[PDB]
């Protein structure tokens, strides 16, 4: 098979920076009709791929002219003259000249931006869920950068371990931030043993840790 | 564009059939490709059919496993994969001309489907920041992925974060979907999360009401 | 917008 070698694996760039991605094929991609079937795709986080370029250099309709494709034979390059926030995601090359059709391994483009503190929210468990015998408490950190954030649960000022799960969003295509949820789950009997439920957030954009808390039954 | 059929739960050893409906370009003029995406997000070509004459070509890895057809009267392409194993759980895409489908997630598992319970994440003084309020829905205890979440039947999209699901220690999935809105109008606006889980044929709408605390 | 370029050549028959 014809191997597509794509570098770098990751591009971490600032808004306005040029970027370049290389794709090298293990054999020539020149077909017998004289055309070279080399395509570039972008798969933004969460989405299906979208073709940007075909026949090495030909932009698809609606692709901005900040993108250019060049190359011949075995060495190909996709360039972005000035990176914009919506350019993040994973770029792939793929060749259509040989069988099997093959793809490069992908280049992840991530955006570096200024530090932004999270907004922090907490949610008590619903009455409907409590009636069913479980209490889920959710702490939400919205629209922050960088991605690293420390979220601690404290129940009556005791640090918790072992009963929470986190999930982080993909980087945002407009403001290049992340959001994070932390969910503490207890049985209803355990939830009712304690009064104060708090989540404490440490992040580079915060001058000191932020705590959101409630008293069981106040809500 | 290319519109793929919904997610599928299929037993080990059984087969799956998925579809790709084409519009906005000449279906019979371009090869229709099918592509598997691995968990590490590699892309692996399965094969194509050229709808103009029916010819197919396959990756040798899938020959004898994949069948590709094309209905030119309805501009719809189909892929069947037989003898499924754990390594066939993946998102499958169709692709043709400049377009890619949205993907069909196939989960190979002998476990029963389970639809989600949906609980409000109610806005309150404890979910206010800078004059904005956050609210959401907690979508708990379903199998397999995916659930889809919209707000106000798709009319509400700005400010929404639907988180990647987590795998709970039960083997069931959970996710939350949250939105930030003005705190000033929680008494006049309505926020309903719409949760759909195709494998269990589950559809739930939940109006998220504020708490008074 | 003219028709999109092919990703790859169609087969003969």
């Amino acid at each position: 098979d014809v191997v597509m070698t794509q570098t770098p694996l990751t591009l971490s760039v600032t808004i306005g920076q040029p970027a370049s991605i290389s794709c090298k094929s293990s054999q020539s991609l020149l077909y017998s009709d004289g055309k070279t079937y080399l395509n570039w795709l972008l798969q933004r986080p969460g989405q299906s791929p979208k073709r940007l370029i075909s026949l090495v250099s030909e932009l698809d309709s609606g692709v901005p002219d900040r993108f250019t494709g060049s190359g011949s034979g075995t060495d190909f390059t996709l360039k972005i003259s000035r990176v914009e926030a919506e350019d993040l995601g994973v770029y792939y090359c793929w060749q259509g000249t040989h069988f099997p059709r093959t793809f490069g391994g992908g280049t992840k483009l991530e955006i570096k931006r200024t530090v932004a503190a999270p907004s922090v929210f907490i949610f008590p468990p619903s009455d409907e869920q409590l009636k069913s015998g479980t209490a889920s408490v959710v702490c939400l950190l919205n629209n922050f950068y960088p991605r690293e954030a420390k979220v601690q649960w404290k129940v009556d000022n005791a640090l918790q371990s072992g009963n929470s799960q986190e999930s982080v969003t993909e980087q945002d295509s407009k403001d290049s931030t992340y959001s994070l949820s932390s969910t503490l789950t207890l049985s209803k009997a355990d939830y009712e043993k304690h009064k104060v439920y708090a989540c404490e957030v440490t992040h580079q954009g915060l001058s000191s840790p932020v705590t959101k808390s409630f008293n069981r039954g106040e809500c | 564009y290319l519109q793929q059929s919904g997610a599928e739960l299929v037993r080990s050893g059984a087969s799956v059939k998925m579809s790709c409906k084409a519009s906005g370009y000449t279906f019979t003029s371009y090869n229709m490709h099918w592509v598997k995406q691995t968990p590490g997000q590699g892309l692996e070509w399965i094969g194509y059919i050229y709808p103009g004459n029916g010819v197919t070509n396959f990756n040798q890895k899938f020959k004898g496993k994949a069948t590709l057809t094309a209905d030119t009267s309805s501009s719809t392409a189909y892929m069947q994969i037989s003898s499924l194993t754990s390594e066939d759980s993946a998102v499958y895409f169709c692709a043709s001309a400049a377009y890619w489908g949205q993907g069909t997630l196939v989960t190979v598992s002998s476990a029963s489907t389970k639809g989600p319970s949906v609980f409000p994440l109610a806005p309150s003084s404890k979910s206010t920041s800078g004059g904005t309020a956050a609210l959401g829905c907690l979508v708990k205890d379903y199998f397999p992925e995916p659930v889809t979440v919209s707000w106000n039947s798709g009319a509400l999209t700005s400010g929404v974060h639907t988180f990647p699901a987590v795998l709970q220690s039960s083997g069931l999935y959970s996710l939350s979907s949250v939105v930030t809105v003005p705190s000033s109008s929680l008494g006049t606006q309505t926020y309903i999360c719409n949760v759909n889980h195709k494998p269990s044929n589950t559809k739930v709408d939940k109006k998220v009401e504020p708490k008074s605390c | 917008p003219p028709p999109p370029n092919a990703n790859d050549p169609p087969p003969p028959n």
